[PDB]
This record gives C-alpha cells, sequence and structure tokens, in this order.
RNA sequence: GUGAAGAGGGAAACAACCCAGACCGCCAGCUAAGGUCCCAAAGUCAUGGUUAAGUGGGAAACGAUGUGGGAAGGCCCAGAC
RNA sequence: CGAUGUCGGCUCAUCACAUCCUGGGGCUGAAGUAGGUCCCAAGGGUAUGGCUGUUCGCCAUUUAAAGUGGUACGCGAGCUG
RNA sequence: UGCUGAAAGCAUCUAAGCACGAAACUUGCCCCGAGAUGAGUUCUCCCUGACCCUUUAAGGGUCCUGAAGGAACGUUGAAGA
C-alpha cells in the first residue's frame, strides 16, 4: 500500500515480558495529510502526494502556498509522493495516521544517511590497508593500483576510489514493527533506521515477501 | 548420449533424424545409441 | 502425399463449416477448430473432405498430409472421442479425482494437483488407474504426458505412472 | 556561372505519413533515408537538409525476413565495463519498436551535425495515429 | 614487376597487391580496376537457375533420408516398397 | 639501445570459458548413498598456515569449492626490494 | 524432455502447430536519472504602463515601474575540502 512520512526521533529499547530487549527506532508519524490525487487521466499514474509536519508562514513561499491552498490544507515541512495500488482511493485534504500500520507486520525505512564527507577507499569501499612498516613508503591508506597497462590503458567506469560516502538516499528493508501508538502518533521498528536524529524517514510496508 | 562428430547407426533399431539443424541417432533398443551433432 | 491423397470420411451428422483456412468441426462430443496452413486446400465436396496442395507453396503436399491427419483426428474427436489409460506402479501410489482436478501421490513430500484444462475429463476405476478421456487429441496426449511426467517410470523396479500400453523395460543392479 | 546551391532558410519542406505495416524493414528505411536526405529533389545540395517531414507510424508491425525475428540481435555497450548487453528483435518489438525503425534509419543517414537534422524529422510511432494533424501529412505510399 | 625515388582511383583503413604513370589551368566529356539499396557517384536493371545456412560475410579429416541436376540399375498392377 | 624498469610479495582489479563450487540435463558397467563421463550454464563464490626470495611444490588443518587462462608472464609517475 | 503430426500410406519432438525447461537473459528488489538537446509531465505563484527614432525588424532607445522569486549578508547545521 501506501506510505506515511515520519521523523526519526531517535532509539530505544523495549523490554519484552520474557526478558528480551528489542532495539526499537522511535519513528514519530503525525497526521500525513494529502495535498494532490494523481490519476492517469491528467498524469498518466496514480500516486498521492502527501504533507506532514508544519512550516512557518513568513517561511512558505507563494507558489508553495496557492498549493496548499487549492488543496484546502495547512501548510507542512514538505512534499512527497506515494504510487497508489490500484484499488485504493484517497481525497485531497484526507489525514492519514500510524493507524494504517496496525496491520502491517513488517515496513521498509527509508531516509537519508549521515553525511561522512569525502571518505577514503578503507572508510569507503573497506579496501584493506597496506603494511604499516616493513618498508613502506608514504603509502598506507592508499588504494594501490587502479588498473592494468597498456591494454586497457584506461581506468575502468565505476572504480572504487575515494569521494563523497554518506548524505543519500538509502532504504533499509524488512523491519518489525514493533508497536503502532495511534495515541502519541509513534511508530517502533525494530533496528537502527536511516539517518540521524531528527531526520525525515519514509516508511512503507514491505515490498518484500 | 554421445556428441561426437561422426554419427552412425550403431543398431538397426537406430535412426537419424535431424531436429533444429542437428543431425541426431534416435535409438529404442538401447540408449546408450542416442548421439548428436553429426 | 500418400496420406494426403486420402480422403477424410465425414460421418453423418457432423458439422464441417470452412471459413477459408479456419475450418470448425463439431459432432456429437464437441466443437473443435483449426486453422490450417496456408499451403493446404481443403474441398468439402458434399459427401467427405478433400486434402490437397495450394499451388504456389513448395513443401504443401507435406502441409496436406499433416491437414488430413489432423482433421481424421478431429473426426474421431467429433464422433468417438479419444481416451489415454495411465497406471500408477508403487507401492502407496494414489489417484483421484475432484472435480477436474488430479490429487496424486506418488511419494513426494508434498500432495500433487494436476488440474486438467477444459475439454478434458478423467476418471479412476482403481486408486491406481487414470483412464482420461476427451476431444482434442494432442490435448489428451498433453495431459497424460504431464502426468507421466510427475513421476516417470523408474527403470531398475518399474515403479512410476506409465502408459498401460507402454512397456517398460528394466535391468538389475551392478553386481548382486 | 556557379552551381545552384539549396539555401536552408528558403527549402520548403513537406510533411508525408508511411504506414509501415508489413514492410521490410531495410528497404522501407532505405526510402526514408532517401526522402529524410532530400535525394528526390533535384535542389539536393549535400551540406543543407532538403528533405521531408515523415510520420511513419505502425512501427511494430513492421517485417523482417528469414529469421531474422528471432536471431537478428541489436548489441550496444553502456560505457561501464562488461557492459555487453544484447537484444533480439522481438524483444525490441515487445520493448519499444520504435528503436527498431530509427535504429535502421538512423544507421542509413550520414553521420554528423547535419545527418543528426536530417534524424531529427523522423517521427516514428507505434500505433495508428499521430499528434500531427496540424501539419496535414499527406499520405506517402511507400 | 612495383616500392625505394610515383602521386591519382580501387582493395574499409593498408610502401610493396589490382588499375594507372601527376608540366599548369577548366563548376567539360569518355573510360580502366572496381562498382550501381542507404551512408556513398551510378541498375532497389532484364532473362533463367541455385541456397535458406545470414551461407554469402574464417577453419579440415570425417558425419548426415538438407536440397537442385545427370546417366544408369534391382524389384513392380502373374501386385513390388 | 638520444632507456619500453623484467622475478616474487602487497594493494587494487578486470575479461575469457576449455567450469572448481552452486544451478539444469543425457548415458552409465546409475538399487540407494556416493560416483564416472558428456552436454548446457560465467549470476555470485572460489582458504589459513610451516618451509623456501621463490611462482611452483611438499606438508598441516580447513572448505560448497580452494578453477584454468588473458590483461607489458595486469599492477614499481601505487608500495616493497 | 515431450504432445499432435506429415514429407517417407510406418516411424518421427518439427517441416505447419503446441507444452515444459537453469543461479545465465528481460523484469521483480535498491540507488542515480530530462544536458532523455528526443531537454517530458503535473500543480501553484507573479508581471495587464506611456512615448520617440529608423537602414520597419521576434529592431533600437527614453521615462515610469522592479512583481513571484533569487542572490548577497548574518546566526549556523548529526551538511561540508
Amino acid at each position: 500500500m501506501i506510505g506515511l512520512v515520519g521523523k526519526k526521533v531517535g532509539m530505544t529499547r523495549i523490554f519484552t515480558e520474557d526478558g528480551v530487549s528489542i532495539p526499537v527506532t522511535v519513528i514519530e508519524v503525525e497526521a500525513n495529510r494529502v495535498t494532490q490525487v494523481k490519476d492517469l487521466a491528467n498524469d498518466g499514474y496514480r500516486a498521492i502526494q502527501v504533507t506532514t509536519g508544519a512550516k512557518k508562514a513568513n517561511r512558505v513561499t507563494k507558489p508553495e502556498a496557492g498549493h496548499f491552498a487549492k488543496a484546502g490544507v495547512e501548510a507542512g515541512r514538505g512534499l512527497w509522493e506515494f504510487r497508489l495500488a490500484e484499488g485504493e482511493e484517497f481525497t485531497v485534504g484526507q489525514s492519514i495516521s500510524v493507524e494504517l500500520f496496525a496491520d502491517v507486520k513488517k515496513v521498509d525505512v527509508t531516509g537519508t544517511s549521515k553525511g561522512k564527507g569525502f571518505a577514503g577507499t578503507v572508510k569507503r569501499w573497506n579496501f584493506r590497508t597496506q603494511d604499516a612498516t616493513h618498508g613502506n613508503s608514504l603509502s598506507h591508506r592508499v588504494p594501490g593500483s587502479i588498473g592494468q597497462n597498456q591494454t586497457p590503458g584506461k581506468v575502468f567506469k565505476g572504480k572504487k576510489m575515494a569521494g563523497q560516502m554518506g548524505n543519500e538516499r538509502v532504504t533499509v528493508q524488512s523491519l518489525d514493527v514493533v508497536r503502532v501508538d495511534a495515541e502519541r502518533n509513534l511508530l517502533l521498528v525494530k533496528g537502527a533506521v536511516p539517518g540521524a536524529t531528527g531526520s525525515d524517514l519514509i516508511v512503507k510496508p514491505a515490498v518484500k515477501a | 548420449m554421445k556428441v561426437r562428430a561422426s554419427v552412425k547407426k550403431l543398431c538397426r533399431n537406430c535412426k537419424i533424424v535431424k531436429r533444429d539443424g542437428v543431425i541426431r541417432v534416435i535409438c529404442s533398443a538401447e540408449p546408450k545409441h542416442k548421439q548428436r551433432q553429426g | 502425399s500418400r496420406v494426403a491423397k486420402a480422403p477424410v470420411v465425414v460421418p453423418a451428422g457432423v458439422d464441417v463449416k470452412i471459413n477459408g483456412q479456419v475450418i470448425t468441426i463439431k459432432g456429437k462430443n464437441g466443437e473443435l477448430t483449426r486453422t490450417l496452413n496456408d499451403a493446404v486446400e481443403v474441398k468439402h465436396a458434399d459427401n467427405t473432405l478433400t486434402f490437397g496442395p495450394r499451388d504456389g507453396y513448395a513443401d504443401g503436399w507435406a502441409q496436406a498430409g499433416t491437414a488430413r491427419a489432423l482433421l481424421n483426428s478431429m473426426v474421431i474427436g467429433v464422433t468417438e472421442g479419444f481416451t489415454k489409460k495411465l497406471q500408477l506402479v508403487g507401492v502407496g501410489y494414489r489417484a483421484a479425482v475432484k472435480g477436474n482436478v488430479i490429487n496424486l501421490s506418488l511419494g513426494f513430500s508434498h500432495p500433487v494437483d494436476h488440474q486438467l484444462p477444459a475439454g478434458i475429463t478423467a476418471e479412476c476405476p482403481t486408486q491406481t488407474e487414470i483412464v482420461l478421456k476427451g476431444a482434442d487429441k494432442q490435448v489428451i496426449g498433453q495431459v497424460a504426458a504431464d502426468l507421466r511426467a510427475y513421476r516417470r517410470p523408474e527403470p531398475y523396479k518399474g515403479k512410476g505412472v506409465r502408459y498401460a500400453d507402454e512397456v517398460v523395460r528394466t535391468k538389475e543392479a551392478k553386481k548382486k | 556561372m556557379k552551381t545552384f546551391t539549396a539555401k536552408p532558410e528558403t527549402v520548403k519542406r513537406d510533411w508525408y505519413v508511411v504506414d509501415a505495416t508489413g514492410k521490410t524493414l531495410g528497404r522501407l528505411a532505405t526510402e526514408l533515408a532517401r526522402r529524410l536526405r532530400g535525394k528526390h529533389k533535384a535542389e539536393y545540395t549535400p551540406h543543407v537538409d532538403t528533405g521531408d517531414y515523415i510520420i511513419v507510424l505502425n512501427a511494430d508491425k513492421v517485417a523482417v525476413t528469414g529469421n531474422k525475428r528471432t536471431d537478428k540481435v541489436y548489441y550496444h555497450h553502456t560505457g561501464h565495463i562488461g557492459g555487453i548487453k544484447q537484444a533480439t528483435f522481438e524483444e525490441m518489438i515487445a520493448r519499444r519498436p520504435e528503436r527498431v525503425i530509427e535504429i535502421a534509419v538512423k544507421g542509413m543517414l550520414p553521420k554528423g551535425p547535419l545527418g543528426r537534422a536530417m534524424f531529427r524529422k523522423l517521427k516514428v510511432y507505434a500505433g495508428n495515429e499521430h499528434n500531427h494533424a496540424a501539419q496535414q501529412p499527406q499520405v506517402l505510399d511507400i
């Protein structure tokens, strides 16, 4: 089905009754409220665009405010879009709550991971370090060789070298949802999800079987 | 079966058939006589 | 050639419709319809069915022969029908029919359920016989080949789903 | 005097619609390449795009002879190393048949900036209708 | 014989292979090798065959009811295969 | 030859398939288990140590397996020496 | 591996037709992605003045206006050379 947009609140644990600690991530999922519905007859695909949270009145621009004003909804902190599953139906301005996950049993959580900046190939690609002694001259963490010789005389595409690690979309699949709390607007999933605390998540039901 | 480049009738029940541009020897008596690729 | 030259004698009460290349034959057993090759010209001529090579095509004789035999089978498939008979050799091999699903117990860790297609009706007079009947010949040949294909006749003992007419040749172990 | 040269500001060029049902791929392709160069016009000039706009339609219904329906293989390499990627003719007709006619014509047209400009005039569709009713394409029976 | 010391056209590209030997000029004609569906000048020419393998567009001993042609021969409507 | 650094180790690969494992299958002198042999298959995977400068090899103990080759016997403006 | 089936009155998985069939192939899963110059789609927001000149054109210039928004600046960040 569709998913909901959360916010990574942090991690805790949930002691079970038989004494098994479960590492959970707390995801506050407020009222995701639908701002646009997309049909084949106008867009070629069925999908809903939701917003969540709240934004300052002076910080939302006039394009954006006109969009949310047409939808008849309070401006949120962003717009996201979920593809619909052929028998689902939503209306504009409809609110969607964490209660949707009261049946789902296992979810997939998509966020932007923590940006580690320009990372070298030992951090980035798990290259193995060369000797730390035994003669080695200024080449301890360096990548080694990068290709062959006259044949090809080029470095191939997607050679693993150093550069920006982190700060990109990653999806963690098949996380066990531990609690759905409709009162406090919370979703407790088992495990770590991507992102620092306060980062926006996207929690969908698991597509894997 | 036997992929050879000379396929032959080893028995009197063996039978040469061309399937999909491939010469084959189909036997009914002995399945060891089944051959391909002549 | 020698097959295409002999005419198909169509018996009474059998409906033959020649819509160009499409041939519909409907008798007492069911409507059954083919579409011949373009190299076959078929002519009724009020009594029988006659098959000839359409002029301008190289292998048309060969094609004509096939059309012949196919329609011959179709005539039997609207008059008497075709019947394959399979038997299950092995300790604890079971066959049953629920609706048109053949349940089979063939020494597996999971039940076998073969869905028969539309035109075919199987029976089981015994636990170790499947007598299946139908109108189209390749379809019951197909289905009998599938049921055989679940557990093929093992060579040393004979255990498997065999045809009732087919002989299964056996052999002994290596030594002793 | 000097030999006439067509001037690309003043080239008049027409719109043609061609139904590609049951045509042979290379033989249609060669006729389209001739019409898109402008080789059929007496004002042909090798550095001026003088050709016509052709709307090919029913591109998924194009025919090939022999076993080329299954044996004709379209290779391309992706730039990444082991990136040799093949696709037979029927796989291409299933995925995008426009690519079949467009690959053929593109390989028959001169390579270079001009022949890219010549290929921009070919408009291929997999169906029977086109958006270009405003340009009034007359039916080129070829 | 050519290259060396020889350009030009052809063989994709290719000293030495095929055609041919450049005094200069010309937005003139005819040709050689090689070619005429499109890139790319010129036959998607005419008549009669052959192959379906993309053979054409690598590769042998050897294998094979692929297929077109030719000359014979055994049996055969006292009925052959 | 007005310089194209040449074994081995390390780091980092990459392609071929004449396949070591895993996957499909035919024959078996294939009862089962385990095999032998041949066809298909390149997705991914495909040891740690003693000795030796060694590649190799022998040995020890693993492993589903410890593939065979090409890549300047890949890789010294990347390291060692 | 077959089913039906002739050429070859039999046989035959193939020539017409039909069904299975593997980690390879195309998808399914994850990420990038309209410079996809073939530059796409959808929603929303903003701008509704006069007047001269000429070799009268998607031409040049003067005055009045300066929107949506962006950029700069600052406080900065689990973003960052």
